[PDB]
C-alpha cells in the first residue's frame, strides 16, 4: 500500500513508480538510477533542460527517451516503463517534479525526516546539536526515522527561535511573544 | 555526450527568441510556444501571411490573436515577432 | 536585498511576477517596474505561493516582455498630502497631472487604510440647504451626511453635481474634495477651468478644494485605485488637519465597473450580471472610511450611473445600503422636460423628520407625497379613458399634482447655460411657503405653463402676469 | 495521402489523430471509409499531438476507434456544370435524384472567398 500519498498530481505518478517498485523491492536501486539519470539529464543543459518543455512530436519524443537510456544503461525496468509513460504523456517537464516526489517517497521509506530550527540569524552548533539531540529524545523524531535539522535565517520572525518538524512545532519566537503582549495591552 | 549529440541531431535547434512555433490552433486564436522574447501587444506575423496581436503572455505560451481567417493557418506555422506595437500607417 | 522578479505573466492588466529570492511580497504591497515609459505601478493582489504572486497594474500593460526585471517599493501606493494637494489635480500615484509641478508634501499616506472604529462614529444631521426646491422639499441634505444620487445615463449627472458644487462647497469654508472617476476628460476641464475662474480654486492663493481627476480613458485598474487614493486625500484633511471636510464622487458605478472587469481576470467566477463576488467587500470598504467621527466631519456626496437604467442590479442595489439620503434621478422625468429629474416618489432622507425640519415641513411633505402619489395611480385611467373621465373630486387632485409636477422645475445656475433660462435658487425658508400655498390651493387657479421651469411661488406669480401678456 | 485512425467520437464531434507533422489544414474534407459508404468529417481545430476535431456531415452511428481517415485535402469539391443543373444533391455533392453519377466538368471547394 501507499507511504501516504504525496500530492494528487505528479505525487500519484510517484506513488505508482513506488509502490511497483516497493514490489520489486528495488527502490534504492531505482532511486539512485533515476537520480543519476536525473544528473546526466541536468548536465545536458541545452536540451537537457531546454527539451524538458514540448515542442516535438510523439515519435521525436520517444527518441529523445531512447537517446536517454543510451546514456546509460540500467535504469532499473520500471524507470524505463516511467520514461515510456512520460514519453506517452508528452511531459518531461514533471520528470524532476517526479524525481524529486519519488526521493520524497524513498527518504520515506528510510524514515529520513528534514527539519527546520528557522530563526532570524545563524545558529551555534551546540544549539544544532542539543536540538538534534533533544529531538531524538523525544519520540517527536520516531527512531527509525531520522532527522535532518537545518537553520535557515528568516528576519520574518524578529529574533527568537521556532523548533519546527513534523506536524508539532515550539515557537518561542521574540516576534511571536510581542505579538501576544501587544494585543493583549491593546486592552 | 555522444547521446548529447544525437539529441541535438533530433532537435530542431531554434532557441525561439523572437520567432516562436504554432501550437494547437483554431477559433481565430493561437497558442504558440517560444515566442521568448516578445513585446506585450505586439504585432507578430506567422509564416502564413497573417498577423496577430499577441494578448497573453503566459509562462511557456504566447497566445496570439489571429487577426485573420483560420483557413490561412495550421499548426507549426513560424512566427516571427514584426517587433512594434500594434501600429498603423498614418499621415 | 531587491526583490527582483520577472514578469511570468502578463494576462491583460493583470501582470503576473515571479520574485527570485524567498523574501516575502505582502498582500497590497507596490511594486515598480521600471520600463522606458517611466516606471510603471502594480500592485501585489494575490499571492499564489511559490513566490509567485498576481499584481495589478495601474496604468497600461502594453510593451511588457515575458521575464521583466521588478523591484518591489513595498507597501501601498503612497499619496502626497498637504496644504499642497488643495490647488493640484493629481495622478493616481500623486503627480500632477494639471503640471504644476512638484507638490510639496509632508506625509505621504498609503493609499489603502483601515475603516475608523464604531467607536469612533459620531452622528448628526445640521440641515445644509442647496437651494433646490425638490431637493430641500422631499429630502434635505445634513452636515456629515452620506448624499446620494442615482442618475441615468448622461441625465446630466454631473450637472446636477456641478450645481450642488456650486452652491453647497462655496457656501462651504472648510476643504473640499472633488474626487471624479472616469469622467470624460472634456467635461474635467470645463470643470478646472470653471473653479479656478469662480476661485474655489485660487491658484494664486490657496483654494479650499483639492482634486483628484480620473479620465475615463484611463486603464480600469487605475480608476479601481482612483477612489482610495481620493479617499486617503479626505483623510488627511479629516484628521490630520481636522477641519471639516466634504467630498464628491462622481461615479461610485466606474468603482463597481472596474472591479468587475479585473475580477475575472484575478482568478474569480463571477457572480449575477456578471458583477465580482467581492461586491460587497469592497463597496462596504470604500463606505465605511467615508464617516463623520469625532475626527472630522465630512460630507460626502456621491453619484451613482445606474446601468442601463436598472437599479434593481446588484450595484445599485449595494450603493442604497451605505446611504444617509439618495436622490434617484430617472430618464423618464426626465423625457417629461423636468429638470432636474429627481423622481419625487424615490427620494428619501433619514433628514426628512418631523423632528428635524419640523412638524409643518413634514406636514407639507405628507401632502406632497400623497398626490403625487394619487397621481401616480390614475395614469392607467388617464390613459384608457380621458381625463374627464375621472372623478370630479380626484380631477381636482389630478389638476393640483399636475401643477405639483411643473412647479418642481426649478432652473439652475450651471444649466443656466446650456437651458438659456436664467437660474433660480430658492431659500429653504422660501420653499416652504411656496408649496404651502400650492397645498392650500391659493395660486391654484393659474396655468401649468406658468409653474413650468420657474423659481418661487412670487415668481409664478409674476409669470402669471408675464403669461397673461 | 494523409491518413488518420479515429481517436473519438464524443456525440457527431469525432477527433481524429493523423500521422506525425501531416495534418490536414482548417476547413479540408476528409472521407472516413465507412461500412455505411462514406462519411465526411470536416476539420474545424487543431487539438495538437497532429489531431484535430472536426463535424461530421453524415451519421457516426457504430464508428470504432481506430478507423482510417483520408484526406482529400480541402473543402468539400462539389461539382458544377451545365450538367449540375437539374440535379437534386446532397450535402457531399453526390445525386440523391438517382438520375445517375452527374457527369462533371469541374469540382470546386464549398468554402470560397
Amino acid at each position: 500500500p501507499p507511504p501516504v500519498r504525496l500530492f494528487g498530481v505528479e505525487g500519484t505518478y510517484a506513488t505508482a513508480l513506488y509502490q511497483a517498485a516497493a514490489k520489486n523491492s528495488s527502490i534504492d536501486a531505482a532511486f539512485q538510477s533515476l537520480q543519476k539519470v536525473e544528473s546526466t539529464v541536468k548536465k545536458n543543459p541545452k536540451l537537457g533542460h531546454l527539451l524538458l518543455n514540448p515542442a516535438l512530436s510523439l515519435k521525436d519524443r520517444n527518441s529523445v527517451i531512447d537517446a536517454i537510456v543510451e546514456t546509460h544503461k540500467n535504469l532499473d525496468g520500471y524507470v524505463v516503463n516511467l520514461l515510456k509513460v512520460l514519453s506517452e504523456n508528452n511531459r518531461l517537464g514533471c520528470f524532476e517534479k517526479i524525481a524529486s516526489d519519488f526521493g520524497v517517497l524513498n527518504d520515506a521509506h528510510n524514515g529520513l525526516l528534514k527539519g527546520t530550527v528557522t530563526s532570524a540569524e545563524p545558529l551555534d552548533p551546540k544549539s544544532f546539536k542539543r536540538i538534534e539531540k533533544a529531538l531524538s529524545a523525544s519520540k517527536l523524531v520516531g527512531q527509525g526515522k531520522s532527522l535532518k535539522l537545518e537553520n535557515v535565517v528568516k528576519p520574518e520572525i524578529k529574533g527568537g527561535l521556532i523548533v519546527e518538524l513534523g506536524d508539532k512545532t515550539v515557537d518561542l519566537s521574540i516576534s511571536t511573544k510581542i505579538q501576544k503582549l501587544n494585543k493583549v495591552l491593546e486592552d | 555526450s555522444i547521446l548529447e549529440e544525437r539529441i541535438k541531431g533530433v532537435s530542431d535547434e531554434a532557441n525561439l527568441n523572437e520567432t516562436g512555433r504554432v501550437l494547437a490552433v483554431g477559433d481565430g486564436i493561437a497558442r504558440v510556444f517560444g515566442l521568448n522574447n516578445i513585446q506585450a501587444e505586439e504585432l507578430v506575423e506567422f509564416s502564413s501571411g497573417v498577423k496577430g496581436m499577441a494578448l497573453n503572455l503566459e509562462p511557456g505560451q504566447v497566445g496570439i490573436v489571429l487577426f485573420g481567417s483560420d483557413r490561412l493557418v495550421k499548426e507549426g506555422e513560424l512566427v516571427k515577432r514584426t517587433g512594434n506595437i500594434v501600429d498603423v500607417p498614418v499621415g | 536585498t531587491p526583490i527582483t522578479g520577472k514578469v511570468t505573466a502578463v494576462i491583460g492588466a493583470i501582470v503576473d511576477v515571479h520574485f527570485e529570492q524567498s523574501e516575502l511580497p505582502a498582500i497590497l504591497n507596490a511594486l515598480e517596474i521600471k520600463t522606458p515609459q517611466g516606471k510603471l505601478v502594480l500592485e501585489v493582489a494575490q499571492h499564489l505561493g511559490e513566490n509567485t504572486v498576481r499584481t495589478i497594474a495601474m496604468d497600461g500593460t502594453e510593451g511588457l516582455v515575458r521575464g521583466e526585471k521588478v523591484l518591489d517599493t513595498g507597501g501601498p501606493i503612497s499619496v502626497p498630502v498637504g496644504r499642497e494637494t488643495l490647488g493640484r489635480i493629481i495622478n493616481v500615484i500623486g503627480e500632477p497631472i494639471d503640471e504644476r509641478g512638484p507638490i510639496k508634501s509632508k506625509l505621504r499616506k498609503p493609499i489603502h487604510a483601515d475603516p475608523p472604529s464604531f467607536a469612533e462614529q459620531s452622528t448628526s444631521a445640521e440641515i445644509l440647504e442647496t437651494g433646490i426646491k425638490v431637493v430641500d422639499l422631499l429630502a434635505p441634505y445634513a452636515r456629515g451626511g452620506k448624499i446620494g444620487l442615482f442618475g441615468g445615463a448622461g441625465v446630466g449627472k454631473t450637472v446636477f453635481i456641478q450645481e450642488l458644487i456650486n452652491n453647497i462647497a462655496k457656501a462651504h469654508g472648510g476643504f473640499s474634495v472633488f474626487t471624479g472617476v472616469g469622467e470624460r476628460t472634456r467635461e474635467g476641464n470645463d470643470l478646472y477651468r470653471e473653479m479656478k475662474e469662480t476661485g474655489v480654486i485660487n491658484l494664486e492663493g490657496e483654494s479650499k478644494v483639492a482634486l483628484v481627476f480620473g479620465q475615463m480613458n484611463e486603464p480600469p485598474g487605475a480608476r479601481a485605485r482612483v477612489a482610495l487614493t481620493g479617499l486617503t486625500i479626505a483623510e488627511y484633511f479629516r484628521d490630520e488637519e481636522g477641519q471639516d471636510v466634504l467630498l464628491f464622487i462622481d461615479n461610485i458605478f466606474r468603482f463597481t465597473q472596474a472591479g468587475s472587469e479585473v475580477s475575472a481576470l484575478l482568478g474569480r467566477i463571477p457572480s449575477a450580471v456578471g458583477y465580482q463576488p467581492t461586491l460587497a467587500t469592497d463597496m462596504g470598504l470604500l463606505q465605511e472610511r467615508i464617516t463623520t467621527t469625532k475626527k472630522g466631519s465630512v460630507t460626502s456626496v456621491q453619484a451613482v450611473y445606474v446601468p442601463a437604467d436598472d437599479l434593481t442590479d446588484p450595484a445599485p442595489a449595494t450603493t442604497f445600503a451605505h446611504l444617509d439620503a439618495t436622490t434617484v434621478l430617472s430618464r423618464g422625468i426626465s423625457e417629461l422636460g423636468i429638470y432636474p429629474a429627481v423622481d419625487p416618489l424615490d427620494s428619501k432622507s433619514r433628514l426628512l423628520d418631523a423632528a428635524v425640519v419640523g412638524q409643518e415641513h413634514y406636514d407639507v411633505a405628507s401632502k406632497v407625497q400623497e398626490t403625487l402619489q394619487t397621481y401616480k395611480s390614475l395614469q392607467d385611467i388617464i390613459a384608457i379613458l380621458g381625463m374627464d373621465e375621472l372623478s370630479e373630486q380626484d380631477k381636482l387632485t389630478v389638476e393640483r399634482a399636475r401643477k405639483i409636477q411643473r412647479f418642481l422645475s426649478q432652473p439652475f445656475a450651471v444649466a443656466e447655460v446650456f437651458t438659456g433660462i436664467p437660474g433660480k435658487l430658492v431659500r429653504l425658508k422660501d420653499t416652504v411657503a411656496s408649496f404651502k400655498a400650492v397645498l392650500e390651493g391659493k395660486y391654484d387657479n393659474i396655468p401649468e405653463h406658468a409653474f413650468y421651469m420657474v423659481g418661487g411661488i412670487e415668481d409664478v406669480v409674476a409669470k402669471a402676469e408675464k403669461l397673461a401678456a
